[PDB]
RNA sequence: AGGUUAAAACUCAAAUGAAUUGACGGGGGCCCGCACAAGCGGUGGAGCAUGUGGUUUAAUUCGAUGCAACGCGAAGAACCUUACCUGGUCUUGACAUCCACGGAAGUUUUCAGAGAUGAGAAUGUGCGAACCGUGAGACAGGUGCUGCAUGGCUGUCGUCAGCUCGUGUUGUGAAAUGUUGGGUUAAGUCCCGCAACGAGCGCAACCCUUAUCCUUUGUUGCCAGCGGUCCGGCCGGGAACUCAAAGGAGACUGCCAGUGAUAAACUGGAGGAAGGUGGGGAUGACGUCAAGUCAUCAUGGCCCUUACGACCAGGGCUACACACGUGCUACAAUGGCGCAUACAAAGAGAAGCGACCUCGCGAGAGCAAGCGGACCUCAUAAAGUGCGUCGUAGUCCGGAUUGGAGUCUGCAACUCGACUCCAUGAAGUCGGAAUCGCUAGUAAUCGUGGAUCAGAAUGCCACGGUGAAUACGUUCCCGGGCCUU
């Protein structure tokens, strides 16, 4: 991946933590069944004001060694290509070629 | 196959009657591996056939087979020039396999209500040399008749 | 569609734009990129110019446009038929 | 066609892993990324120390790195000075207390990673590729290998049309699983592009 | 009819002989493979999903594109992703290093703007060097070009039985022999012969799994004999059994008979859970297609540098006269619908899986246990079976399309989400030429799980249930192996 595209994910990860608690209580109000009808309205309008990059749904898992946005595997944090290279070098504990 | 390494597989006899002959007929009738659904269809048709005649379920079934079993068939044979449909003797086992397959195929083509009734009407006509299956056995014997000259290829 | 327990959505920057112009006689077209905003029962009258990707197209908000989003009135793709 | 990786196919049979810790899903990905940065640093810092294999363990809230090498005095330095300089960078990277152990690679002519790196350094110095591969093969056969194979691919001698060449002596039975086959690769960055080197070294069935 | 004698201009850099290695033959011989044949079920027709060609478009991003591209890279495009378009913006810079100078970093709010950003306004100032801002110029940056400059990785012939070397010998030589021959094998497998004698890479074996048994261990798993019991392994206990997972045992043509060249081997029998490679997987020789990938990454060269780099909002990748590929659901009675009622395996879970209870027709909601798990949750298996009904009809088949009303995830479902309810009830009644898969727990059929993932499978990967037909044979079609011409 391009350098710029890699730096876009570190920003989105930082902004998702700085506004983490401030985002959760706003949705507590909006999802609150027995709140009122105008603070709900205010909480809805206030959630749109936070930067978009603060929502965790804006993040895209990337290969931690190349930046590849496809073929990701969460257990290793790597794309399918780098998982294979490390597995054959014996750099992933317990991981071997399977056969049953 | 080229190597001829194909033996034989054992087939369990049918529950109600303990006839391996009848158990194969359930297999030919079965679709999608739903064997119990085929066992019921055969048993119902066999009882309608048992009360439509005086014989037991088996003896009425054999009489149906005897009128559908082909004795001689034609197989192609490409030799130096062209291909002739050579009449060949049908081996005893293939006689039963063809008879059952034609019965099940004929009954599936009818227009009665259930398949148990369709199979019953085919097994009954087969006792009287009527309907399809029996006619299919006639068309095969005719073809093998018109090619008797080629009985050495 | 959007859950009823959340109320229709409206982009806050547009909600200020209609407020500052309903109280006044501003009949100038409102230029917005907010195709996701539900049309509310408060701007039946003036013309919002909605973005379609490459320009702003004016829609004259009437009553029967209430409940629809703005984008439903600004088609994004240009089609005229094949070999027509 | 394509061949299976000789190391990977033997990882539970006769070959050991290069990382030997345990973790749940919660930190498995973070341990892999810190092992990567550690090896990335050790390999660059110790480029002239004949580093064959970097084994990483994680006993409990600590990391233990074992550097296999043929020039341990170069790794360690005077009275353990240099090996201490790394024990700090590794702890910085891993974020846990660090401990470095130095293993001895005797007979570097029988280690696939060192042999591959030897040929590769020679190619970057514009040594004739044919001379490098023959020397490597003769050395290992003299020190007692049961077999060795060396393969070199790319624009050999700066030729416009790339090709692959390989030599072999003795036995290299890649289909025998219980065969001790040390295998590694290396890359040379010449003025005409990348040349890849692969080295198989057979040491006897187990 | 023509024969015989017999030129030149012009033109080419060869034409030719014998032999050698291949490849090829509508040449010969001998073999193999779901290659035919024998069978069973599909595709091509319909609706829909999905990919591609084309056309369209501001853009419909790029790549793959006979077999060996076309549910392919993509294990999951609303924003993001995103590489494309339109407009709004930046220039040592979103990402590094170096230096200068300014400042702790951070928190808390106001306006303008779609946002990027700009202008502010508060609070902290702790512990140089953290961390910010600015200023210079070396530089950074490029998913820009070349896979016909490359590394690495992959497809493919093909899991086909082949491919070679040393020394020796033969030939002026290319080369040959070995490696051919007689048998045999799944096998260049093995034996015998032999100007060859040996060796390597392949075959086989070593690895994983499945089928039988033993030993150890006995909870969260187990219940034979006991003892109680609210009949729930529920409790006391029990270590037998099922099972869990460690270590062992077991199959070797070993045994017997015949056959055979006193051989290799083959045919059959015994014992045994298993018999001749037991079943399945992993494992891919020398090489071939300048095959695929400069967009995973790396990299030679080339190119751009106030832009081909960087930031943002909206749009696009979801277009639609059409053509193709791969799928899903059907056309019904071996079925549809209603009620009742059995029997699985494998797996996942902490910003997660989420019981109970209550509310809702329902998707879901509220409340809230338990579980980092043989314990808790996902989580009722469905087909099946019993009883009823429908009675061959475009139907009580089919469920496309459309209207209305909702739920949930998410800043946000207009473009462009999945699911629910009510209504609507399309084509389709078994599919032209043609064409595909499969030899046994297979095909067919029935459900279940997982990766990716906020949400978003008819795809992919995996798991069990039920469970066939047929193989006389090798003339023909396709691909391949060996000898010969
Ligand atoms: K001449
Ligand atoms: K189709
Ligand atoms: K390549
Ligand atoms: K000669
Ligand atoms: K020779
Ligand atoms: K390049
Ligand atoms: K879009
Ligand atoms: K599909
Ligand atoms: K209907
Ligand atoms: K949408
Ligand atoms: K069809
Ligand atoms: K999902
Ligand atoms: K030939
Ligand atoms: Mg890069
Ligand atoms: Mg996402
Ligand atoms: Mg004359
Ligand atoms: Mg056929
Ligand atoms: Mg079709
Ligand atoms: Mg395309
Ligand atoms: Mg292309
Ligand atoms: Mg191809
Ligand atoms: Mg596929
Ligand atoms: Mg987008
Ligand atoms: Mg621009
Ligand atoms: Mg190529
Ligand atoms: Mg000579
Ligand atoms: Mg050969
Ligand atoms: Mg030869
Ligand atoms: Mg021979
Ligand atoms: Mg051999
Ligand atoms: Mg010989
Ligand atoms: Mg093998
Ligand atoms: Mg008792
Ligand atoms: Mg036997
Ligand atoms: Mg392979
Ligand atoms: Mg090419
Ligand atoms: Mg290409
Ligand atoms: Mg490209
Ligand atoms: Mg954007
Ligand atoms: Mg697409
Ligand atoms: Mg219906
Ligand atoms: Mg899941
Ligand atoms: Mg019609
Ligand atoms: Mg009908
Ligand atoms: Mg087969
Ligand atoms: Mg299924
Ligand atoms: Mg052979």
């Amino acid at each position: 991946a391009k350098q710029s595209m890699k730096a876009r994910e570190v920003k989105r990860v930082a902004l998702a933590d700085k506004y983490f608690a401030k985002r959760a209580e706003l949705k507590a109000i909006i999802s609150d069944v027995n709140a009122s009808d105008e603070d709900r309205w205010n909480a809805v309008l206030k959630l749109q004001t936070l930067p978009r990059d603060s929502s965790p749904s804006r993040q895209r898992n990337r290969c931690r060694q190349t930046g590849r946005p496809h073929g990701f595997l969460r257990k290793f944090g790597l794309s399918r290509i780098k998982v294979r290279e490390a597995a054959m070098r014996g750099e992933i504990p317990g991981l071997k070629k399977a056969s049953w | 196959p080229r190597r001829r390494v194909i033996g034989q597989r054992k087939i369990l006899p049918d529950p109600k009657f303990g006839s391996e002959l009848l158990a194969k007929f359930v297999n030919i009738l079965m679709v999608d591996g739903k064997k119990s659904t085929a066992e019921s269809i055969v048993y119902s048709a066999l009882e309608t056939l048992a009360q439509r005649s005086g014989k037991s379920e088996l003896e009425a079934f054999e009489v149906a087979l005897e009128n559908v079993r082909p004795t001689v068939e034609v197989k192609s044979r490409r030799v130096g020039g062209s291909t002739y449909q050579v009449p060949v003797e049908v081996r005893p086992v293939r006689r039963n396999a063809l008879a059952m397959r034609w019965i099940v195929e004929a009954a599936r083509k009818r227009g009665d209500k259930s398949m148990a009734l369709r199979l019953a009407n085919e097994l009954s006509d087969a006792a009287e040399n009527k309907g399809t299956a029996v006619k299919k056995r006639e068309d095969v014997h005719r073809m093998a008749e018109a090619n008797k000259a080629f009985a050495h290829y | 569609p959007r859950s009823l327990k959340k109320g229709p959505f409206i982009d806050l920057h547009l909600l200020k734009k209609v407020e500052k112009a309903v109280e006044s006689g501003d009949k100038k077209p409102l230029r917005t990129w907010s195709r996701r905003s539900t049309i509310f029962p408060n701007m039946i009258g003036l013309t919002i110019a909605v973005h379609n990707g490459r320009q702003h197209v004016p829609v004259f908000v009437t009553d029967e446009m209430v409940g629809h989003k703005l984008g439903e009135f600004a088609p994004t793709r240009t089609y005229r038929g094949h070999a027509a | 066609g394509q061949k299976v990786h000789p190391n990977g196919i033997r990882l539970g049979i006769v070959k050991p892993w290069n990382s030997t810790w345990f973790a749940n899903t919660k930190e498995f990905a973070d341990n892999l990324d810190s092992d990567f940065k550690v090896r990335q640093y050790l390999t660059k810092e110790l480029a002239k120390a004949s580093v064959s294999r970097i084994v990483i363990e994680r006993p409990a809230k600590s990391i233990r790195v074992t550097i296999h090498t043929a020039r341990p005095g170069i790794v360690i330095g005077k009275k353990g000075e240099d090996v201490e300089k790394l024990r700090k960078v590794v702890a910085d990277i891993a974020g846990v207390p660090a401990q470095i152990n130095i293993a001895e690679v005797r007979k570097p002519e029988l280690d696939a990673k060192l042999v591959a790196d030897s040929i590769t350094s020679q190619l970057e110095r514009r040594v004739m590729f044919r001379r490098a591969m023959k020397r490597a093969v003769q050395n290992a056969m003299r020190l007692g290998a049961k077999g060795i194979k060396v393969e070199v691919s790319g624009r050999l001698g700066g030729a416009e049309i790339a090709r692959t060449e390989w030599y072999r002596e003795g036995r290299v039975p890649l289909h025998t699983l219980r065969a001790d086959i040390d295998y590694n690769t290396s890359e040379a960055h010449t003025t005409y592009g990348v040349i890849g080197v692969k080295v198989w070294i057979f040491k006897g069935e187990i």
